[PDB]
């Protein structure tokens, strides 16, 4: 038995471009722990992202923040992308200032 | 603190 | 008021690719204080906060070595479940361990707990009477039965009882500063018209601490549980929590719509709606 992971994109505070600031990705809910999970700009992967340990849940699922520095602008699309073993394609999930 | 010994199933 | 010291254990089997993994970390409320990896360059006990590096080297080397001990304990616990389960060496199985104690305002003892899984599903406990187990089923059962004939409830009890909450009150005192500290929601409700004829209303909860929150939307000052949005709280990176709800609403009777905060670090429950 397995669970997908729950997909979240945000930002650590208020985006507001020009300003520096951190782009989120939290991935919950899943099962088992391997997980492979990429912050895009435009389309390509960023490369210096981190990660937190990894923990889980009062119901033994699985958590964890992907989050890497950025400045915000008009111009340019973020996005997380995220594939488990529950998913046979990764799963793509757009910043959405608003979310 | 973690606890001390680990127990065998 | 009440805090919690939690310690969660990740034993992750992979077959053809080394020892199963083991990882640790330590929590006190919503603030991880301390980590292990098995995977690390060179595995330790390593600090995630900073009231816990003010800890001697006793303290890290002890943690380290227990963690070292406990990895090659739950190495063991996996082939032991692969034997309960009559389950093949080829797959990857997961062993959890959750355990810590609560306590109250004046750091007394409110409950216990030493939880298992196996795989993702509960395995074995040791019940709120910190004397007897609940097993999940009949392997489980098996270990419910050595654990029972060497006494190891007691020894649990022995230290959810004393050291636990003994290094919790210490922990503490030594992090005052911000595990005492609530922080209230930044809170503000957004609109976002999705047709002629409905709108969006999100209630935002920002920069909170600890995660604990309940966000509502009341329609007419009822509740609409099942009409509302209710994203998982999220973590923002610097400490604090976010969370928001939305409810999708007739354009025009967007104030009939209330949302209601509350949160430790608020002295009142909080009211808002839209403001245009």
């Amino acid at each position: 038995i397995q669970r997908t992971p729950k997909i979240q994109v945000y930002s650590r505070h208020p985006a507001e471009n020009g300003k520096s600031n951190f782009l989120n990705c939290y991935v919950s809910g899943f099962h088992p722990s391997d997980i492979e999970v990429d912050l895009l700009k435009n389309g390509e992967r960023i490369e210096k992202v981190e990660h937190s340990d990894l923990s889980f849940s009062k119901d033994w699922s699985f958590y964890l923040l992907y989050y890497t520095e950025f400045t915000p602008t008009e111009k340019d699309e973020y996005a997380c992308r995220v594939n488990h073993v529950t998913l046979s394609q990764p799963k793509i999930v757009k910043w959405d200032r608003d979310m | 603190l973690t606890v001390q010994v680990a127990r065998v199933w | 008021g009440s805090h919690s010291m939690r310690y969660f254990y990740t034993a992750m089997s992979r077959p053809g690719r080394g020892e199963p993994r083991f990882i640790a970390v330590g929590y006190v409320d919503d603030t991880q204080f301390v980590r292990f990896d098995s995977d690390a360059a060179s595995p330790r006990m390593a600090p995630r906060a900073p009231w816990i590096e003010q800890e001697g080297p006793e303290y890290w080397d002890g943690e380290t070595r227990n963690m070292k001990a406990s990895a090659q304990t739950y190495r063991e616990n996996l082939r032991i479940a692969l034997r309960y389960y009559n389950q093949s060496e080829a797959g990857s199985h997961i062993i959890q361990v959750m355990y810590g104690c609560d306590v109250g305002p004046d750091g007394r003892l409110l409950r216990g707990h030493n939880q298992y899984a196996y795989d993702g599903k509960d395995y074995i406990a040791l019940n709120e009477d910190l004397s007897s187990w609940t097993a999940a089923d009949t392997a489980a059962q098996i270990t419910q039965r050595k654990w029972e004939a060497a006494r190891v409830a007691e020894q649990l009890r022995a230290y959810l009882e004393g050291l636990c909450v003994e290094w919790l009150r210490r922990y503490l005192e030594n992090g005052k500063e911000t595990l005492q500290r609530a922080d209230p929601p930044k809170t503000h409700v957004t609109h976002h018209p999705i047709s002629d004829h409905e709108a969006t209303l999100r209630c935002w909860a920002l920069g909170f601490y600890p995660a604990e929150i309940t966000l509502t939307w009341q329609r007419d000052g009822e509740d609409q549980t099942q009409d509302t949005e209710l994203v998982e709280t999220r973590p923002a990176g610097d400490r604090t929590f976010q969370k928001w709800a939305a409810v999708v609403v007739p354009s025009g009777e967007e104030q009939r719509y209330t949302c209601h905060v509350q949160h430790e670090g608020l002295p009142k429950p909080l009211t808002l709606r839209w403001e245009p």
